DNA sequence: ATCAATATCCACCTGCAGATACTACCAAAAGTGTATTTGGAAACTGCTCCATCAAAAGGCATGTTCAGCTGATTCAGCTGAACATGCCTTTTGATGGAGCAGTTTCCAAATACACTTTTGGTAGTATCTGCAGGTGGATATTGAT
DNA sequence: ATCAATATCCACCTGCAGATACTACCAAAAGTGTATTTGGAAACTGCTCCATCAAAAGGCATGTTCAGCTGAATCAGCTGAACATGCCTTTTGATGGAGCAGTTTCCAAATACACTTTTGGTAGTATCTGCAGGTGGATATTGAT
C-alpha cells in the first residue's frame, strides 16, 4: 500500500511563515505540488545539460545556479541566486 | 460484459451555450453563427491529439485504464502542461 | 543527529532533494551543495506565490487560499507569469479583462 | 415589457464567467466525446475519473485561450463579431 | 523617360529574394550590434566568427517568419500594407 | 558622421527582409517597430548564450553557446555544431 | 568477428549509438536491442531527407546537395515539415509564395 | 588534436545508398548532423521519460518504439517503426 | 491595338573554392570472452475504483422579433514606391598575439557501504471551522421617454 | 432629467464537508561513520583563430514626384442577441466485479571487467571538378500611347 510523497507539509510550513493565518485547500495544495515537481525538474534539466555540454559528470551547487539564471526571469532569478548561495555557505560553515 | 452502446456524433453535446460560454470567459462579445462548428472542429483536433498520445502512455505500461497521470504526461509532450492532477 | 536542512536553514527537505536528483538520473555523480542550493531555490519560489496567493484570498474575504488564488498571483505578477506561461492552473479561471472597444457608449 | 439592447447581457455574461472558474461544458456531454474518440484509438479503454476531468480543463483552458486571440484578431480587422477567419488567423500564427 | 508602377518592383523583389537564401543584412552594421548588446552582460568579450554567423542566421530567419505573419495580420484587416500594429498583434498572438 | 548601433540594421536590409517574408507595401513607421524587435530577440538569445560562455569560464562566445541558447529558447538552428 | 551494424544491415553505428546512449545518463540499464533500434530510425529519417533534397538537386540543374536543398525538401513535405516546425535549417531561405490578393490586376 | 566525432561517413554512406551519383557540401553535410543528433535526442529524451514514469532501470526497444511514435507524424513514424523492427529481428537472427 | 524600355532567359565559357582522394598511422572506441549482478515478467491474489445502474433537479432547443453590425460604395487626401543623384561605410585581405584547448598533477570531495536513528506517510477514529448557498431586503444599472 | 423594471449588492444565517487534530505505528527513509576511488581545479603552454588595421570595393542616404492605398463617411440588408416558452438529459448518490497494483520468485539479460582488433578521425598532401559568375543575343513583361 505504497507512500505517494510530496511537498505537502513543506509547502504548509512557508505558508505559516508568511500568512500565520491563511490556509490551503488541498487542490491548491495540489497545485502547489505540482509547481514544486515542475520547478525541480526544469532546474534540474537545464543543470543535466549544462554539465554534458561541458563533459562534466557531476551536479554542483554552481550548475543549479547556471540553470537557475536561465530558467527564471530577472528579478526572481537574482533572488533566488542570493537565496541558494546564502543557503550553500550556511551548510558549509555548518561542518 | 455485453454490449457497450454505440458512442457516434457526440461532438454534437458540446451544445451552443457552453461554446458561448467559453467565448464570454475568453471576453468574446459577439459571435458569429458559423463559430459553433469551427469550434466544435478545432476542439476535435485538440482532444485527438491529447487522447493519442494519453493512449500510448497507457499502452507501454500495459494497462487497459487511462489514467490521469497518462493525461497529465501527455498535456506535458504538447506544451500544454497541467497544475492540479499529479502533475 | 541533525538534518542538512536544519543545517542550510531550510524549511525544504535537503535529503529528499538529493535524492530525487539521484533517481532522476540528470548525472553520474551530484555535489553536495546541488541540494542544498536547489531546495533553497525551491523554498523561495513556493514562499513567493504563497505570498502573493495570500493576498488574493485576503483581497476576496477568504481565509482558505483556493485554485483561483493561484491563478490571481502568477497572472498578476509580470515574472511568476512568465515563469508558467505554459501552464495551466486547473480551476483559476482568467484575469477580468474586457477589451476596450467592446465597452458601450463613449 | 422591459429589454436589455443586443450588448448589455452580453457584457453582463463576460463579467460573470471572467469572475468564476467552473468548468462550462457540462460533464457528461464531454465525457461520451472523450470515451468516442479513445475508442476510435483503441477499444476496452476505462478512464479515471480524473482522466476525464484533467482532459476537460485543459480542453476548456486552450479554448478560452483561443477565444482571447481570437477576438484580438476581430478587432483588429475592426469588428467586435469573431468568424472563423478570426479562428484560423490565430490558429496560423500560433503554429497549429 | 520610363518608370515601373508602383508595387512592381516589390513583387519583382520578393521573387527574388524568396529566391535565394544570402543574409540581407551586412555583416559589420549586425557584428558591432551583437557586440554591443552583449558588453551588458559580460565585458571584454570575444566572439567566434561562426558564433556571429549563428546568430545572423538566426535572427533573420525569425525576422522572415515575422513579417510572414505580420503580412498575413495586414491581409486580415483588408489592408496590403504592413504596419506596427499588424507586429504587434503577431507578437502577442504567438504569445512573445 | 556619429550613429547609433541599431540604426546600422538600415532601411534598404529591413525592406528586403520582408521582401523574402512576401511583404509588398511597407508603412514608414516599420523600421523602428523591426529594430525593436531584433534588439528584443538579440538580448534573450545573447543573455543566454553569454552565459553558457560564463559557465564555462570563457572570454569568448562560442558558436556552440549560440546553438545552446537558441535551442532553449524553442529556436533550434542546424548548422553550427551540436 | 563483425560489427553490429553489419548484424543489423545497417549503416549507421549500432556501436556508437549505444556509446552515447549510456554517457547520456537517460536510464541506469540499457538493453542490448535499443540502440540497434535507434539507429535502424536515423538511418531511415536521413535517406528520407537525402532522398527528397537529392530529387531537389536534380530539379535545380545540380547534383551536390546544399542547405536551400535541405530546406525545400523539409518545408516542401507536410511530415518533415511538422517535425521540423520549430527547427532552421541555416542557408536554407524560405519558399517561393506570394499571397494571392498581393497580385495585380490581370 | 582531439577527436571531433561526426555522423557525416554513415550519412555519406546513405546518400549514395539513395543517390549515389549526387553529392552534398560541408554546409548541408553538418546540417545533416545537427538533424542526427537533435532526433537522437529527442527520441532518447522521450524515451528515458518513458522509464522513468513506469519506474524502469532500462530504455529498451520498446521504449525507443514508443518514444518514436510519440515524436514522428503518421507516415513518418510508421515506417520508422518498421525499419527498426526491422534492424533487431535481423539482428537477433545472426550469431 | 504598336512601340520601346527594360527585365529575364538560355547556352555556353571557365577558374578555383570546395570537395574528393589517400595513407601514414595511430589512439581510442568497438568487439569478444567469463565472471557476477540484478531487473523485471509470471504467477498469485488483496482490494480500490471503475462502470453501471435508478431518481430528481436543472439548462437546452426553438421561434419570434428587431437593434445595430458588417461590408459595400464612394472618394479625397497623405503616404509610401520608384528612381534620379553622387557619396562614405563595409568588405576583403594580411599578421602579431590572446586565449582556448591539450596535458599532468594530486587532493578534496565524491561513491561505496554497514549499522543506527529519525521522519512522513496513513490509517484509524477525532471534534473543529470556512464558506457555500440560502434568505430578504436595501441599492445600482439600464433603457423608455 | 424622470421613472421603473431588473440586476446587483451585501450583510446576516444554519449545514456541512472538507480541513485540521492525534494517537499509534513503521517502513523507509535519512543521518552517521570510516573505508577507497577519483573528478576536476589548478598550473603551465602550444598554436589556432580572433581583433585589428589597411586597400579596394560597392550600396545606402536624400530629395523629388505622384500613383494608388488607407480610412472616413454613408448606408441598407440582414445576421445575431434577447427572451418566452416547452420540456428532456444531466447530475448525483448507491452497490457488485474488473483490473491494477502489491507482493515474491528467479532466470534471462545486463553489467563489469579485461584483453584483442579495428575504424574512423586527422592531416599531410596531393588531386580533381561543379558550378558561379561571367559572356551575348534572343524573347518576354511591362507600360506608355
Ligand atoms: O423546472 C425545471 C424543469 C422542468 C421540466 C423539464 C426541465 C428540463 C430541463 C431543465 C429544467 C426543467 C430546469 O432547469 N428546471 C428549473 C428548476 C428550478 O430548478
Ligand atoms: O563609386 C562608389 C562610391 C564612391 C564614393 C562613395 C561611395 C559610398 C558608398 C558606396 C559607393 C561609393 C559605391 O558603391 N560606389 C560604386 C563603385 C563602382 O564600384
Ligand atoms: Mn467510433
Amino acid at each position: 500500500k505504497t507512500r505517494k510523497e510530496s511537498y505537502a507539509i513543506y509547502v504548509y510550513k512557508v505558508l505559516k511563515q508568511v500568512h500565520p493565518d491563511t490556509g490551503i485547500s488541498s487542490k491548491a495544495m495540489s497545485i502547489m505540488n505540482s509547481f514544486v515537481n515542475d520547478v525541480f525538474e526544469r532546474i534540474a534539466g537545464e543543470a543535466s545539460r549544462l554539465a554534458h555540454y561541458n563533459k562534466r559528470s557531476t551536479i554542483t551547487s554552481r550548475e543549479i545556479q547556471t540553470a537557475v539564471r536561465l530558467l527564471l526571469p530577472g528579478e526572481l532569478a537574482k533572488h533566488a541566486v542570493s537565496e541558494g548561495t546564502k543557503a550553500v555557505t550556511k551548510y558549509t560553515s555548518a561542518k | 460484459k455485453r454490449h457497450r452502446k454505440v458512442l457516434r456524433d457526440n461532438i454534437q453535446g458540446i451544445t451552443k451555450p457552453a461554446i458561448r460560454r467559453l467565448a464570454r470567459r475568453g471576453g468574446v462579445k459577439r459571435i458569429s453563427g458559423l463559430i459553433y462548428e469551427e469550434t466544435r472542429g478545432v476542439l476535435k483536433v485538440f482532444l485527438e491529439n491529447v487522447i493519442r498520445d494519453a493512449v500510448t502512455y497507457t499502452e507501454h505500461a500495459k494497462r487497459k485504464t487511462v489514467t490521469a497521470m497518462d493525461v497529465v504526461y501527455a498535456l506535458k509532450r504538447q506544451g500544454r502542461t497541467l497544475y492540479g492532477f499529479g502533475g | 543527529a541533525k538534518t542538512r536542512s536544519s543545517r542550510a536553514g531550510l524549511q525544504f527537505p535537503v535529503g529528499r532533494v538529493h535524492r530525487l536528483l539521484r533517481k532522476g538520473n540528470y548525472a553520474e555523480r551530484v555535489g553536495a551543495g546541488a541540494p542544498v542550493y536547489l531546495a533553497a531555490v525551491l523554498e523561495y519560489l513556493t514562499a513567493e506565490i504563497l505570498e502573493l496567493a495570500g493576498n488574493a484570498a485576503r483581497d476576496n474575504k477568504k481565509t482558505r487560499i483556493i485554485p483561483r488564488h493561484l491563478q490571481l498571483a502568477v497572472r498578476n505578477d509580470e515574472e511568476l507569469n512568465k515563469l508558467l506561461g505554459r501552464v495551466t492552473i486547473a480551476q483559476g479561471g482568467v484575469l477580468p479583462n474586457i477589451q476596450s472597444v467592446l465597452l458601450p457608449k463613449k | 415589457p422591459h429589454r436589455y439592447r443586443p450588448g448589455t447581457v452580453a457584457l453582463r455574461e463576460i463579467r460573470r464567467y471572467q469572475k468564476s472558474t467552473e468548468l462550462l461544458i457540462r460533464k457528461l456531454p464531454f465525457q461520451r466525446l472523450v470515451r468516442e474518440i479513445a475508442q476510435d484509438f483503441k477499444t476496452d479503454l476505462r478512464f479515471q475519473s480524473s482522466a476525464v476531468m484533467a482532459l476537460q480543463e485543459a480542453s476548456e483552458a486552450y479554448l478560452v485561450a483561443l477565444f482571447e486571440d481570437t477576438n484580438l484578431c476581430a478587432i483588429h480587422a475592426k469588428r467586435v463579431t469573431i468568424m472563423p477567419k478570426d479562428i484560423q488567423l490565430a490558429r496560423r500564427i500560433r503554429g497549429e
